RNA sequence: AGUUCUCUUUUCUUUGUGAAGGGCAGGGCGCCCUGGAAUGGGUUCGCCCCGAGAGAGGGGCCCGUGCCUUGGAAAGCGUCGCGGUUCCGGCGGCGUCCGGUGAGCUCUCGCUGGCCCUUGAAAAUCCGGGGGAGAGGGUGUAAAUCUCGCGCCGGGCCGUACCCAUAUCCGCAGCAGGUCUCCAAGGUGAACAGCCUCUGGCAUGUUGGAACAAUGUAGGUAAGGGAAGUCGGCAAGCCGGAUCCGUAACUUCGGGAUAAGGAUUGGCUCUAAGGGCUGGCAGCCGACUUAGAACUGGUGCGGACCAGGGGAAUCCGACUGU
RNA sequence: CGCCGUUCCGAAGGGACGGGCGAUGGCCUCCGUUGCCCUCAGCCGAUCGAAAGGGAGUCGGGUUCAGAUCCCCGAAUCCG
């Protein structure tokens, strides 16, 4: 496994603060 | 959700501290209902854990002030804490002396550049420090070969 | 005796995202011998592009492992590195991929 | 750098407890407990201080 | 372990009434013949690969024969 | 401690079943008026002394 | 894998092989054979060794925890890539490489020495030797016998979790106390000192927020003076490392002694000296030291940390120890 | 009640190669076993006393929520 995915999901992760009280319970939607 | 299992988990089976366990903060319901060994060595397969690197810490510039030093550098008076005997004891500067200067005596002897007799006179002069290095034994050397075969001329 | 490497920029490349000529001229300039990245230490080292694979031979030791290390400037110089990565295809040879996003 | 730790219950430096390291097929490296070092048989006669030859230790 | 010189002495091994099985371990410069007997795991360590196939078809019957991948 | 006699560690046994609360159909019992076991212990609290 | 505005062929991580058997390095020998040594020789850091047999040759034995090999690549690990029920010891590619160095630290083996009006366990248990009471068969399908190589069967009982200590133990408690050990990275440095950092660990010690009064507790600074304070220099302060020089009274001649007292100390660029391997020379390697010189900065350089104030006397007790 | 004492005021050995007499047995052939006798016999102190002293012999890899040098896989070893 890719080492950069900690740092590309860790930014993800900040993202939530825009999104405070509907944040996705899972980004792997698919399934 | 509480990953306190997880981590730890996580941590055996990298083997690795808990300190260096990454769970992938969106996917903490995911990770949540892993309770096994079994199912955590999947989320590690499959990214959502993840081991960090250990922390960088460099030899650069100790190695770039290791060669200054090398070349006399940041080693005057002023930075100096142990004595000249603590920094490089004498026994040991001696003991390098006697081995360098007899190991040359039983080369000479061996390769006949001198007698047995010439070494054993030169063998108790060495331990007497006669001769501080290699080359004032080796020119003293000369001397005596070049006196010997003076007298023997004339005999 | 000689060395032989390549770099494979196929994938990106039939993107359009990097020039490969300009990477080959790249790496003309740049690449050292001795602390010279002049001359390329007089032609010791040669370099030949294909139509997507840079080949870089050398009659003297040259190490894998530093075009990897030019390579990734190469890429950071043109904003690439958060969506490229030089992955050793083979013992001789390195090749660009994505990672995996979407 | 790996640290070692006693694999017994036996956490003293006793004449019983002593160890040499060792690296494994896993690439780490364990204690293991050395046996006491024998000694050869000494001569009967009681005088000569050497130990005897031809016998193990 | 023990480590057998010569294809005669490995037949004999392989003939005592104790011998469990023989695995062969193809490697890239030897064929590697090893019999399970009651105390030792004997081995026999073929550089030719013609013999080594020539000892693989000439094993006593009877006992498990496995190559390892 | 790990180091353990059998006597002991057949003591420490007994204390350990004991150590648990009364059956709550105890409580329905015609004449019944214990609410509770009196005798818990907490390693802690209170030592066992052997 | 990180950095890449500039520079950095750069920085970080990682880069295995168990027991037991065999083979071989290496280390040790107060072991043997030849021989007979003064123009005495051999030899260590020191020693020490020889006509009761040295040097020099040729052997033998002991330990070999080191390397190769069977183990064993099939396992493990690193990385890349595929599947699956997807909670598979899942499946494949590549790799697991080559050298150097050290008064380095930790352990261990060995050699040799010093100290004692101190001489530094016992037993279970195992083994060799001396002896030769005996037994074995009459030339064989040979016997007694075997500490050789294989093969066969078994190894019952009790303990085993976890804490092991600024919260699992003892102090009435999650108590700044007490409580026996093992392993032990980089830098600076004499250093297991102090100061910073990696591995690993933690969340500030049974609460938070806002203020910044007095009086505290703990740290600092202070013009001029410099003990005038006080029972008393209590407290604080000065000195401090290292190099070079220099060092009194007295003395039980060992000391006193870091006496006392001075100078120097950074950074940078150089010079000289101090070795090993191979074939008074040539070549190739190398590891830290010492000394000297130029240049240089707003005289600042043991720049933090670490780190003795000193002298002249009197009383008591010799001292170290309690 | 007990205490002193630990080899000291003790007939302190229940053992053995071998041999001889019987009683039994079994792969009844000839070998075991057993009882008695003969012969030989220092240890001279019952017993307790150490999870750091003495004391044969197990290592590698995997595996759990929590156990592993103990489980599984592999390879060994000591003792009887
Ligand atoms: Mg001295
Ligand atoms: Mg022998
Ligand atoms: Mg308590
Ligand atoms: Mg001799
Ligand atoms: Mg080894
Ligand atoms: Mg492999
Ligand atoms: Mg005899
Ligand atoms: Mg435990
Ligand atoms: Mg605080
Ligand atoms: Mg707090
Ligand atoms: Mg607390
Ligand atoms: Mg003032
Ligand atoms: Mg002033
Ligand atoms: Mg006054
Ligand atoms: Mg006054
Ligand atoms: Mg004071
Ligand atoms: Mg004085
Ligand atoms: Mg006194
Ligand atoms: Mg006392
Ligand atoms: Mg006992
Ligand atoms: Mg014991
Ligand atoms: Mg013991
Ligand atoms: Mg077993
Ligand atoms: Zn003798």
């Amino acid at each position: 496994v890719a080492k950069q995915r900690i740092r590309m999901a860790n930014e993800k992760h900040s993202k939530n603060i825009t999104q405070r009280g509907n944040v996705a319970k899972t980004s792997r939607n698919a399934p | 959700s509480m990953l306190r299992l997880q981590k730890r988990l996580a941590s055996s089976v990298l083997r690795c501290g808990k300190k260096k366990v990454w769970l992938d903060p969106n996917e903490t319901n995911e990770i949540a209902n892993a309770n096994s060994r079994q199912q955590i060595r999947k989320l590690i397969k499959d990214g959502l854990i993840i081991r960090k690197p250990v922390t960088v810490h460099s030899r650069a510039r100790c190695r770039k002030n290791t060669l200054a030093r090398r070349k006399g550098r940041h080693m005057g008076i002023g930075k100096r804490k142990g004595t000249a005997n603590a920094r490089m004891p004498e026994k040991v500067t001696w003991m390098r002396r006697m081995r360098i200067l007899r190991r040359l005596l039983r080369r000479y002897r061996e390769s006949k550049k001198i007698d047995r007799h010439m070494y054993h006179s030169l063998y108790l002069k060495v331990k007497g420090n006669v001769f501080k290095n290699k080359r004032i034994l080796m020119e003293h050397i000369h001397k005596l070969k070049a006196d010997k075969a003076r007298k023997k001329l004339l005999a | 005796q000689l060395l032989k490497f390549t770099l494979d920029c196929t994938h990106p490349v039939e993107d359009g995202i990097m020039d490969a000529a300009n990477f080959e001229q790249f790496l003309q300039e740049r690449i050292k011998v001795n602390g010279k990245a002049g001359n390329l230490g007089g032609g010791v080292v040669s370099l030949e592009r294909s139509k997507s694979k840079i080949t870089v031979t050398s009659e003297v030791p040259f190490s894998k492992r530093y075009l990897k290390y030019l390579t990734k400037k190469y890429l950071k110089k043109n904003n690439l590195r958060d969506w490229l990565r030089v992955v050793a295809n083979t013992k001789e040879s390195y090749e660009l991929r994505y990672f995996q996003i979407n | 750098v790996q640290r070692l730790t006693y694999r017994r219950r036996l956490s003293y430096n006793t004449a019983s407890n002593k160890t040499r390291l060792s690296r494994t097929p896993g690439n780490r490296i364990v204690y293991l407990y050395t046996k006491k070092v024998g000694k050869a048989p000494k001569s009967a006669c009681g005088v000569c201080p050497g130990r005897l030859r031809g016998v193990r230790a | 372990p023990r480590k057998i010189e010569e294809i005669k002495d490995f037949l004999l091994t392989a003939r005592r009434k104790d011998a469990k099985s023989v695995k062969i371990k193809k490697n890239k410069d030897n064929v590697k013949f090893k019999v399970r007997c009651s105390r030792y795991l004997y081995t026999l360590v073929i550089t030719d690969k013609e013999k080594a196939e020539k000892l693989k078809q000439s094993l006593p019957p009877g006992l498990a024969v496995k190559e390892l991948k | 401690s790990s180091h353990k006699t059998f006597r002991i560690k057949r003591f420490l046994a007994k204390k350990q079943k004991q150590n648990r609360p009364i059956p709550q159909w105890i409580w329905m019992k015609t004449g019944n008026k214990i609410r509770y076991n009196s005798k818990r212990r907490h390693w802690r609290r209170t030592k066992l002394g052997l």
